């Protein structure tokens, strides 16, 4: 049980300011294709995208060949953390945050530097997974 | 390591009155704070987790606010049941860090003491010993002379009397006045009574009993 | 129904090693990452430690004071908590709680005092008039834990602070108004797993 509206989340732990930064748009998508909270610009996923991304997880670097396909847009999978973290880097770029239950999904846009869409990106993931989401 | 300054330290309100509690931080926590409630002699509770985000069960008054290093925590018309101390903690990186702690003291009407008192018992009797206990409670403000009589007479040598913090619902005080003595002193003299008096207007409330 | 408990408490002799525990119930501990929070005697509280989940390799996060001397460790398959402190000193003397994550859900506590005394188990005796209450005379050391276990509903108790530094004794009381009930028991608990009961049965 939770009475921490999932909207404040996304919109007081992912779009908060980080040294004159934001980020463009957030979402906390589940391990189902279903987004459980968003930020207003963030795109129409697919099922397809999840599906791909979900198998990524389970199997580290098959998304790389094909690429990181959110909103129909395509991103270069710089894959980090196995299993944990997965990135992307269309010019712009992405960052997706594996939880027990969901993925943490944060689009940064030039200024903002890849390190912090990630630091926040990854805080909140940690911050779930401690807490069984 | 982002450590966090708390202040007020020691706040003092009457009941309906407003206060704020605010934390701040050597670096940014993202709306990572918590702010816990420990009554004395109890454990911590959580009024407000993630900044703004009022835990299960948590009253409407506490407000949770801030962002960046700036964060607070307002109680409006503060009610009995708000007394204690209040640590914020952050959990952006470890070392997660606490506060100094706020002692809230709500100031509350004047309430009136309730005297028992308790004949020694019989495994303390068997064991040598005897006290007479005197619980005084539901008593505000704390301010109370707690005095024993035996047989006429005064003693307060053996008084040991330790005093508590407010009850939740009422804000009421207690105290607790044990004489340690040993059994042959106890079966000696016969009439053991407590006397306190605290805004009775100088009538002791009195609990005797005989041995 | 969520409940956690502290155990392994008590008196170390300084140059000494100690392992406490903690046993959850009513959640899923494999789920939840885990803290160790202290409270000094009468300073505030203070995190001592932190250990994460499966998923996150069970990292173990330590304070610098107890950097170098305390381990944290669990067991999943049994529900428990552990916290190892070694090379105990006179600063390390506190408040032990375990908590969960943000601190939804807090424990009782258990405290160390690191004193080259002896401990001597205290004494309880009930007391009833000639309200009720219990008297706990002559421990060492600190804290004892009384609990009001009653089949009255409206059970009231109230604990006093503990008189005296060399010796120690304590008081507490059970206030119920209107309740028609027998069994009044009081549960006092010393650090180091001293159990002992009173009861007062009303005629
Ligand atoms: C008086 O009651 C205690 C505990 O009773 C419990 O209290 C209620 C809140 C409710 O949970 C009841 O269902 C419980 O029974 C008794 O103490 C326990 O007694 C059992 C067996 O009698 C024993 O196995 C436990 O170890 C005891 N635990 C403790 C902490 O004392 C006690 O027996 C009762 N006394 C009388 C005279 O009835």
């Amino acid at each position: 049980d939770d009475k921490m509206s999932w909207q404040a989340y996304v919109d007081d732990h992912l779009m908060c300011e980080i040294e004159g930064n934001h980020l463009s748009a957030a979402a906390i998508i589940g391990q189902d294709g279903s987004v459980w909270a968003q930020s207003a610009n963030f795109p129409q996923f697919k099922s397809e995208e999840i599906t791909g991304i979900m198998s990524d997880f389970h199997e580290p670097g098959t998304l790389a060949p094909t690429g990181l396909y959110i909103g129909g847009t395509k991103y270069m999978v710089i894959q980090g953390e196995p299993g944990a973290v997965i990135r992307g880097k269309k010019g712009g770029g992405v960052t997706v945050k594996k939880t027990n239950q969901a993925l943490i999904i944060g689009i940064y846009d030039e200024p903002m530097t890849p390190g912090q869409c990630n630091m926040i990106v990854e805080r909140l993931g940690d911050y779930l997974i401690d807490q069984g989401y | 390591d982002i450590q966090m300054t708390q202040s007020p330290a020691s706040l003092s309100a009457s009941v309906g009155e407003t206060v704020t509690i605010t934390c701040r931080a050597s670096g940014n926590i993202h709306n990572y704070l918590a702010w816990f409630q420990q009554k004395q002699g109890k454990s911590p509770q959580l009024l407000v987790y993630n900044a703004k985000t009022l835990a299960d069960g948590v009253p409407s008054r506490f407000s949770g606010s801030g962002s960046g290093t700036q964060y607070s925590l307002k109680i409006n018309s503060l009610q009995p049941e708000d007394f204690g101390s209040y640590y914020c903690q952050h959990f952006w990186s470890t070392p997660y860090t606490f506060g100094g702690g706020t002692k809230l003291e709500i100031k509350r009407a004047d309430a009136a003491p309730t005297v028992s008192i308790f004949p020694p018992s019989s495994e303390q009797l068997t064991s040598g010993g005897a006290s007479v206990v005197c619980f005084l409670n539901n008593f505000y403000p704390k301010d109370i002379n707690v005095k024993w009589k035996i047989d006429g007479s005064e003693r307060q040598n053996g008084v040991l009397n330790s005093w508590t913090d407010q009850d939740s619902k009422d804000s009421t005080y207690s105290m607790s006045s044990t004489l340690t003595l040993t059994k042959d002193e106890y079966e000696r003299h016969n009439s053991y009574t407590c006397e306190a008096t605290h805004k009775t207007s100088t009538s002791p409330i009195v609990k005797s009993f005989n041995r | 129904e969520v409940q956690l408990v502290e155990s392994g408490g008590g008196l170390v002799q300084p140059k000494g090693s100690l392992k406490l525990s903690c046993a959850a119930s009513g959640f899923t501990f494999n789920t939840y990452a885990m803290n160790w929070v202290r409270q000094a005697p009468g300073k505030g509280l203070e995190w001592v430690a932190r250990i994460r989940t499966k998923t996150n390799n069970y990292v173990t996060y330590y304070a610098d004071s107890v950097k170098d001397r305390f381990t944290i460790s669990r067991d999943d398959s049994q529900s428990m908590l552990y916290l190892q402190m070694n090379n105990l000193k006179t600063e390390d003397t506190a408040m032990y709680y375990c908590v969960r994550h943000v601190g939804d859900y807090w424990g009782q506590g258990t405290s160390v005092t690191v004193s080259s005394a002896s401990i001597r188990n205290p004494q309880l005796y009930p007391l009833k008039p000639c309200t009720l209450g219990c008297l706990v005379k002559d421990y060492f050391p600190g804290p004892v834990t009384v609990t009001w276990y009653s089949d009255s509903l409206n059970m009231s108790t109230v604990n006093f602070p503990a008189l005296g530094s060399e010796l120690k004794v304590t008081t507490s009381q059970v206030t119920s108004w209107g309740k028609s009930a027998k069994n009044f028991t009081c549960h006092v608990t010393h650090p180091p797993s001293f159990n002992e009961s009173r009861t007062i049965l009303v005629r």
